[PDB]
């Protein structure tokens, strides 16, 4: 099972790993 | 040119014809719901109630300064329309104010015909909204306005009648306002008659006529009528009320109001 | 369940807001909708209506019943104006008590060509000739008929007709202009003018009256809504 | 054209929400002076001036109707013990229902009358009521009367009526009440109802209001030079 | 190429926004002294330095607006007694509106004025105005005048006017109080308005200020030594 | 992770509102209808009974 | 209505970021633009301008 | 126009009418 | 560009314009 | 790595960049 | 009716049942 990831942010480095 | 105005019965033709002013542009008719739940016909006296009725001839002079009516209370004395209206509950009706008002081509003087719908009015005295019923409808006589405001002080006989001032037309509003309201301007220069058609405006679909008022009619003399030299002069303006399409249901026993 | 975060302007009652909000009475029945006559879809058909202006405020007739009311005789001038008022729709006195007027205190900002009307309620027999004119700002103000005859002006006529109509354009160098009297953004002036005498045959009075109306056509447009000045309440 | 009409459109003309009245609340014993334990307010617009003469341009109108309430308190002593959050009960009362008559009555139970539990400190309560005319429109300017004086009634007292009201009680009260408990401070707190009304259709235009008010009516008593003085041919 | 140029577009050169004024406001009863139970500020750019050397690089430009208000409290006494929250009123009020002039008048209504009631403790609120110039552009550095004395004037005072001015009230004024009663105690509250823009499209560039200002125009009186000193063939 | 922003009206406990809420006692199973006689479905089948209304009030 | 959960970081005023907000005055309409010349698209062409350096700095 | 509906838990009566 | 709308309650009268 | 853009408001103005 | 479920976090054990 996978999960939803949207980096909500137009900046690169302001996301998760 | 010449208007042929008749609607029922009788019949005001005219030697020089001006205009026709409908209310809000959309002329008067029935009940069309096909949807509606009562299908059953109520009372529609269309072509047997429509006379030209002509209420009481007032003298218009120098100094005075205005005249107002209710409807369908200018109609509850005289007629066979003031029966179909004591007898039933409710109704609705679309009125053809017709007002003229002739003179030479000597004279000069503007008037101004109104229709404002509910037209309420101010008291005189420091109790607020206190009126009572007779005063509250001239019937067909009319009212009078007043030039400037003249409150009453006597506490003991309570006189509860309007006062309204001509400049503020008794709502509260300046007189170079007034007309978004629908209009018709009697200019002497030009034309002697006037007309208005209104159609039934209120919130109700149907409503009752004895206890609510929808139009009044109030005339303004826009400038005074002055003559060649004198300082005295009397002409009439005559008004003339006609329903249209109207209809009432329920009846009941007969009610008669008491007017003092 | 969902990582959130508070945004910076949370918990703040925005006077002007189209938010959603809870209903205090659910599964309720509204009372459909019927034909009533009139239905104003929009607030700019109220500046459309043909409305009278005030003109004369002296000291005794000011809100009195006369004010309506422009006394133009026959013993006047040839060589002195008739009446006269700048064209500041919300903060001269001689508009801002108008239906014209009544609307644009409750606007900052304007735009249109309005036009106006006049009437003149005098006998049949006399007639006359009236010049009215216009004079867009960044002149002196026009007194006398040799330096007002310049600008747009109309030679409105008694004996025909009883009824000018005056197209007033829309001459400005901004594109809104402001409902405050503020000296950069000015209106203009208006003016009129007895092109010839009053003639008037014997028997007839000599103390005709002349109204005066406003309106405003199809291309005027406010906009940013704010509140008045006209009401009051001491209490 | 490119001239945006849509920023003075009716839904926009009434966007802005405004004040509609300001009630007191108390929290201490009864003493012999006002009792000050709970107030009711008379629901109604023509409380203050912003909204009454904004609303009465027009004859007819519905729309719907959205509230929101600000909370805010003080105390009355200098050194006073720091007393604990509140928290404010916002009850709304149909007519017919039971008028509360004291602090803690049966009828603040909420049996079945909708109501809010407000926390003091947080953000302003927020709710919409849909349209609660019995009518196809709410009636602005009522003309007529409640009854009629017949004329065989007993008296004249009896069938005497009340000039422009429709209703005796106009659509039902508020009710605002301290949750908590009798202290020996007392906080003083007022509560500033706003209202935004939403998804209005008029009918009918009128000109609006110029005289100050004078009561719920129509009528006027003071102030009664609505215009200014300035020169006639003087600009 | 592989250089990003986007960290230094006109979007974000303007992204970073800064402070523009420092607004009082008190709660006690109106002493002797100067009655600050409420503080007008006049709505400009020109009363802070970052930000007025950083857009006076440009002549004409359009932007949108985004505000922020951050509200902090003191006291004034050593053991005071413990206060309540507060709720502060930031209310904006365009040209033309009525200028309030005490703690409660009818104006405080927010009839129509758009307001946001703001509660203490809580996030800092962050509204957004829109593109609000009567022109195609905003307007630094304005050259002419208002007004023009002309030749057949009355006298000199009334035909002068006030250098580098397009308008005497620019854009309205922002007002702010506090809702809750007065106290025997006084709290003193400190308001820094923030200011960000956005959307920004500029034209015709200028070199930037370099001696410091002197009041709001672009005038100078100190400090008339703009560079240091250092030899010259000496690195 | 998601920019929110609290709307006007946070915190308040309406007295008539459909929000969710979290169930107390989980994974619970329920006990099954049965039919039982005489279902009112709507409160307007009550004003529709025949009901005796009461005439005379004298001090007796 | 649905879990949230307020991550760290929340109430917090950065002076940099692009989040949205309320529009204080709604159904606004906007002045359309036109073409006014010299029209700035990025800073990097001031630095590109041929400017004048001061280059002799003595007491005098 | 209707509107968007989903029950979040899976509890059955932890839903709305 | 056009933006997202969802009525987010059955009830009608407490949508937005 | 694209991110999700949504104007959440009916005006224009109110967005980012 | 069943409802609408998403596990937000790439860990495995930070589920629910
Ligand atoms: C859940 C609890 O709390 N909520 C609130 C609530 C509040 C107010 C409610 O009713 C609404 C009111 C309103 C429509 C008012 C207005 N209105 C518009 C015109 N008039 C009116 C008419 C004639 N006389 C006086 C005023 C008048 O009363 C309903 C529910
Ligand atoms: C809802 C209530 O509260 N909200 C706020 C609000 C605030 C400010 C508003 O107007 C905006 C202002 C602004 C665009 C300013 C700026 N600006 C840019 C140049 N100038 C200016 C021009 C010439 N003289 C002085 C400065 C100038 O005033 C509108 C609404």
């Amino acid at each position: 099972i996978n999960y939803t990831t949207i980096n909500y942010y137009k900046d690169s480095a302001s996301n998760a790993a | 040119r010449v208007l042929q105005l008749t609607i029922g019965n009788s019949t005001i033709t005219t030697q020089e014809a001006a205009n026709s002013v409908v209310a809000y542009g959309r002329w008067p008719e029935f009940i069309r719901d096909d949807e509606a739940n009562p299908v059953d016909q109520p009372t529609e006296p269309d072509v047997a109630t429509c006379r030209f009725y002509t209420l009481d001839t007032v003298m218009w002079g120098k100094e005075s300064k205005g005249w107002w009516w209710k409807l369908p209370d200018a109609l509850r004395d005289m007629g066979l329309f003031g029966q179909n209206m004591y007898y039933h509950y409710l109704g609705r009706s679309g009125y053809t104010v017709h007002v003229q008002c002739n003179a030479s081509k000597f004279h000069q003087g503007a008037l101004g015909v109104f229709a404002i719908p509910e037209y309420c009015l101010a008291g005189d005295s420091d109790k607020q909204r206190y009126t009572s019923y007779a005063n509250a409808n001239p019937g067909e006589k009319g009212g009078k306005f007043y030039s400037q405001f003249n409150r009453d002080t006597a506490v003991t006989s309570p006189k509860r009648e309007f006062c309204p001032v001509d400049y503020l037309l008794g709502c509260g509003v300046l007189l170079g306002n007034a007309f978004v309201y629908p209009h018709q301007i009697i200019n002497l220069r030009t034309n002697n008659s006037a007309t208005i058609v209104l159609p039934y405006v209120n919130a109700m679909a149907i409503d009752s006529m004895v206890k609510h008022n929808n139009w009044g009619i109030a005339i303004l003399p826009l400038s005074p009528l002055d003559f060649a030299q004198e300082s005295s002069v009397e002409i009439p303006i005559t008004v003339t009320i006609a329903p249209m399409c109207s209809e009432f249901n329920g009846l009941r026993n007969v009610t008669a109001p008491k007017f003092q | 369940g969902l990582p959130v975060l508070n945004t910076p302007g949370s918990n703040q009652y925005l006077t002007s807001d189209n938010y959603q909000s809870p209903c205090a009475i659910p599964e309720f029945d509204v009372t459909p909708p019927i034909d009533i006559p009139g239905e104003v879809k929009n607030m700019m058909e109220l500046a459309e209506i043909d409305t009278m202006i005030p003109l004369n405020l002296e000291n005794t007739k000011r809100n009195t019943m006369d004010m309506y009311r422009v006394t133009l005789s026959d013993s006047a001038d040839l060589s002195q104006p008739i009446l006269c008022f700048s064209l500041s729709p919300a903060s001269d006195p001689r508009l801002s008590h108008t239906m014209l007027g009544e609307v644009l205190n409750y606007y900052t900002h304007w735009a249109g060509s309005l036009k106006f009307t006049f009437l003149f309620c005098g006998s049949m027999m006399a007639t006359g000739k009236i010049l009215v004119a216009y004079a867009p700002p960044g002149a002196q103000p026009p007194t006398s008929r040799k330096e007002a005859m310049l600008g747009t002006h109309v030679i409105w006529d008694l004996g025909l007709q009883s009824s000018c109509t005056m197209v007033v354009p829309w001459i400005s160098n901004v594109t809104y202009r402001q409902t405050t009297q503020d000296s950069f953004t000015e209106g203009g002036y208006i003016s009129m003018f007895y092109q010839t005498r009053i003639v008037v045959p014997l028997s007839t009075p000599k103390s005709m009256s002349m109204l005066g109306f406003v309106s405003a056509c199809n291309d005027f447009s406010v906009r940013l809504l704010r509140d008045t000045t006209h009401i009051s309440q001491s209490a | 054209q490119r001239r945006s009409r849509s920023e003075s459109t009716i839904e926009s003309f009434f966007a802005r929400g405004a004040c509609v009245a300001i009630i007191e609340v108390d929290n201490e014993e009864p003493t012999t002076r006002a009792q000050k334990l709970f107030a009711m307010w008379r629901i109604t617009y023509k409380d203050t001036v912003q909204l009454r003469r904004k609303l009465e341009f027009f004859t007819y109108s519905r729309f719907d109707m959205e509230l929101t309430f600000v909370v805010t308190a003080n105390f009355t002593n200098t050194n006073n013990g720091h007393a604990l959050n509140q928290v404010y009960q916002i009850m709304y009362i149909p007519p017919g229902a039971p008028t509360p008559k004291s602090w803690d009555d049966y009828t603040w139970q909420t049996s079945s009358n909708p109501s809010i539990f407000y926390t003091y400190g947080a953000a302003p309560a927020r709710i919409s009521v849909p349209y609660v005319g019995l009518a196809n429109a709410y009636s602005h300017f009522y003309d007529g009367f409640a009854k009629v004086p017949l004329k065989t009634d007993a008296n004249d007292q009896i069938g005497d009526s009340l000039y422009s009201a429709m209703t005796v009680d106009d659509f039902g009260v508020l009710a605002i009440r301290v949750v908590n408990d009798h202290n020996p401070t007392k906080v003083t707190s007022k509560v500033r109802i706003y209202m935004k009304p939403k998804h209005v259709r008029v009918w009918c235009p009128r000109p609006p209001r110029a005289v100050p008010y004078y009561g719920p009516g129509v009528d006027y008593k003071d102030n009664l030079n609505p215009l200014s003085e300035k020169g006639l041919t003087t600009y």
